[PDB]
């Protein structure tokens, strides 16, 4: 804390030497910004023991400008592919080519990226390479899955405390709770139930009173990291249901919903990196790879964030107003806001965004140091959504056998086929199979109120689990509402703007970005951060340093066809999988 | 999928509402052969159409 | 036919060197005999096929796989893709409803005579009867419903960090019961290690159909740094004959071949149109067996 008068006395009462000596320390502390915005990636491909032991052990480093080009991409709940071109020469495309026929070596390979002494990481399972030749010159493009695909292989079964293959009770698995609790749960629990089951489930898995200090985790390649189910502060609940469905499809409508994130951390030992928060998170081995779900967005907190602004008076802070029966939220704007601000913003050195007081908005004008590429936003489509088919409350294949035969059975032994005057007690229940209560439709008061006279009016919607609407009326018609609504999302490329991506802004964070366009130059659209790829070019022909391109905000109708093609593919794969496995045996 | 309720979200007369775990994850193992038998014994047995069949078969008819 | 001979008794050739020509493997199926790995045959002795003592004779024989396409600095050829990747998903999940214990029969008939004998004792007048099954419609869909396999091979080929498992589907949805070894090694057909190249023809003395037919095993080599000796030896799965007689651009008779078959390096069209494909017959296997209310 140098004072203007001590900086002054330094500088004998000269105010021209001490305000250059505070810009000397304004221009040292930007200069050091700049070196760790153009920093080199550090890219260190590992692989599996040998031997079958647990950590990951070094394979080798590939140096950025030994590279020919790059691309990794960081989405928002998403899995992403990295893509590497090396040199054919290069020694560690000479060890990943003779891989596969290497007998010695186990056939998983592990890259990992850093940004920023490791601040930022990419690390993600190899998915294939290829040999391929441009004007009879080979080069080996390498390909890995980024490490939010473990969870397309996780999956969870009605019981995954129990044998899979004798009696997997009930029909469907359902959990609910705080949002990140019951979401990291249903990970922990699917993690325990792979790594073997080994030990006894406590109510609280996250409660780490309730595991044993003997116990051994090093074994286990992946790990959660959450609150307990008292202390989570998640402001919202969720139900999340499974027959075999994968945890990310179980997963992806609470997240979307709730706006939270997850994020994986490969915890590299051997770099002195150490975790916490978790059962066995001291014990833990080189390379393990760490969950954690976030919410990086604050739009469900108490105080609120901010959803709008304008470049001439910055951000405005809103909170979510739930209407009856909490499926419709609106916002309404703190006119007086008195947040505090968070104490990181008082620490020196601090360059992240927090949650609960967003900051960066990217402004676009005749000088720009960013590239807008496009700012898409399109209205909310269905006023109103139904949800359903048959509600087995009402008209389960159990009730349809025992309760009929039953009341046929009274009806009987009173007389009832032999003289019509006995009165019956509903013999007639399978006659109205999915058709008491076996439907559910809302109308979004605020969307019509929002879109008006001319609307589109109704959409069906299919849950992800095909029979728990009924267990979650609520949350169905949330995730129901979750299609067609509006939709903005900004596309910048980040050239030499001052703006590092993973330190200034992080995946799932709000941020404001403005387009140099007539009418919305002091609009501010507030979206929370959904891609950033860092992608770089050493080719002789086309030479691109290592630039970032962000993806604020996400749209359906402005996404691109093939995209839409491939989620639809997707989505519909989850469906008739769940479908399928729902069907009733003949 | 979210429910910005509380527990107040689910469904208490849901056909599966009696098996959705909210913090008792150490019941899941409870879920054998065994202890599911006996709760949908012990529900066929409170069945009422059939204690009602009963109760006309065994009184009136049987005397 | 049997063009790539690897069940046979005798095995076939898997892999091999361009110094040494190819190992002869044969398959060794563990428990269950879900998993086959591949034993190599230290001593070969197998026989020529009489076909290679025969004047005139070009083709492979199944037993014989003969044919290695090499790329170095002079080939004949043009290489344009060779790519592997490693298998993805160490176990596989394979069920549903099992109906030899919750048919529809069974949940009418066998709990309606239960529950009638249990009333006829006097079950519902007290609770001291002991039932006999009388809960079965309670429990669809929950009785001995799936098959988890965990291949052990796998495991060791991919290490400590692999993806865990993976749910399938089989073609006809009701027929795991059946056959639960079929069920298992179908589903366990998608998530292995793949290899493919992509090979064309200009003039080299290669004679496509003639020389090596659709689905016979032939080994190929890439002039790339570590992998020169190693032959890739795989099943012909594609050959394209093409010509265009344009004044503008000219391109006699040629033939593209591709060897071996991955999904990971198939296009993203030809991977949407399977992947469409598959969910259009499981959409009508669905459709057709469900049950009418």
């Amino acid at each position: 804390a140098n004072n203007w008068t001590d900086i002054l006395a330094a500088s004998d009462g000269d105010e021209w030497a001490a305000f250059k000596t505070i810009e000397a320390q304004a221009d040292e502390v930007r200069a050091g910004h700049q070196a760790l915005r153009r920093a080199k990636p550090l890219i260190r491909l590992w692989m599996n023991n040998p031997d079958g032991s647990e950590g990951l052990v070094y394979v080798g480093r590939v140096d950025y400008d030994d590279t020919i080009r790059g691309s990794f991409p960081f989405k928002n709940n998403t899995p992403s592919q990295g893509v590497l071109e090396l040199r054919d020469d290069n020694y560690l495309a000479v060890w990943l080519k003779q891989l596969p026929n290497n007998p010695e070596l186990k056939k998983n390979v592990v890259i990992t990226v850093d940004f920023y002494g490791g601040k930022k990481r990419w690390s993600g399972l190899l998915d294939k390479w290829t040999i391929k030749s441009k004007e009879h010159v080979k080069y080996l493009e390498v390909t890995f899955n980024d490490d939010l695909t473990m969870l397309q292989y996780l999956l969870c079964p009605p019981n995954p405390a129990l044998p899979i293959p004798v009696l997997q009770f009930p029909r469907i698995f359902g959990i609910a709770g705080p949002a990140k609790w019951a979401i990291s749960t249903l990970i922990f629990i699917n993690l325990f139930r792979v790594q073997g089951n080994l030990w006894t489930l406590p109510d609280d898995p996250f409660n780490l009173e309730s595991w044993d200090d003997i116990l051994d985790w090093s074994d286990w390649q992946c790990f959660v990291k959450s609150n307990s189910f008292l202390l989570d502060d998640s402001s919202v609940w969720t139900f999340l249901s499974s027959r075999m469905n994968p945890v990310d499809s179980i997963i992806a409508d609470a997240l979307d919903d709730a706006q939270l994130t997850i994020t994986y951390r490969r915890v590299l030992t051997d770099d002195g990196e150490t975790a916490e928060g978790f059962p066995g998170a001291h014990g833990i081995k080189n390379g393990a790879l760490v969950f954690e779900i976030v919410d990086n967005s604050n739009a469900t907190a108490l105080e609120g964030t901010f959803f709008s602004g304008t470049i001439v008076d910055g951000f405005a802070r809103s909170v979510l107003l739930y209407g009856g029966g909490f499926v419709e939220d609106t916002l309404s704007v703190v006119s007086d806001d008195q947040t505090l601000q968070p104490d990181e913003y008082y620490q020196s050195g601090w360059l992240a965004t927090m949650a609960k007081m967003p900051w960066l908005v990217v402004r676009d004008n005749e000088w720009t140091p960013i590239e807008s590429s496009d700012l898409s936003w399109g209205p909310a489509k269905n006023v109103s959504v139904i949800v359903g088919g048959d509600n087995p409350a009402a008209d389960a294949i159990a009730k349809l056998i025992i309760e009929t035969t039953g009341n046929l059975l009274g009806y009987f032994l009173l007389g009832g086929f032999s003289s019509a005057g006995t009165i019956a007690a509903d013999i007639i229940m399978p006659f109205l199979v999915g058709t008491i209560a076996a439907w559910l439709q809302w109308k979004n008061t605020g969307r019509a109120t929002e879109l008006g006279w001319v609307h589109y009016w109704e959409l069906y919607q299919q849950g992800a689990e095909t029979n728990s609407w009924s267990l979650a009326a609520l949350a169905a018609l949330r995730g129901g509402f979750l299609v067609g609504r509006s939709e903005t999302v900004h596309l910048m490329a980040l050239h030499d703007s001052w703006i590092i991506p993973g330190l200034h802004i992080d995946i799932g964070q709000r941020m404001g970005s403005t387009v140099n366009s007539k009418g919305v130059e002091n609009i501010v659209w507030v979206n929370q951060l959904e891609e950033m790829t860092a992608a770089w070019d050493n080719s002789a022909g086309q030479t691109m340093p290592l630039s970032w391109v962000l993806k604020a905000g996400k749209s359906d109708r402005a996404m691109s066809i093939g995209e839409r093609v491939a989620r639809l593919a997707k989505k519909m794969s989850e469906a008739l999988n769940n479908v399928g496995v729902h069907i009733v045996q003949s | 999928m979210t429910m910005p309720n509380g527990s107040g979200g689910l469904d208490p007369g849901a056909w599966l509402s009696h098996w959705v775990n909210q913090a008792d994850l150490s019941s899941l193992a409870g879920r054998t052969e065994d202890e599911v038998r006996a709760y949908f014994e012990n529900l066929v047995q409170a069945d009422s159409g059939w204690g009602d069949a009963s109760n006309t078969f065994f009184n009136l008819i049987l005397g």
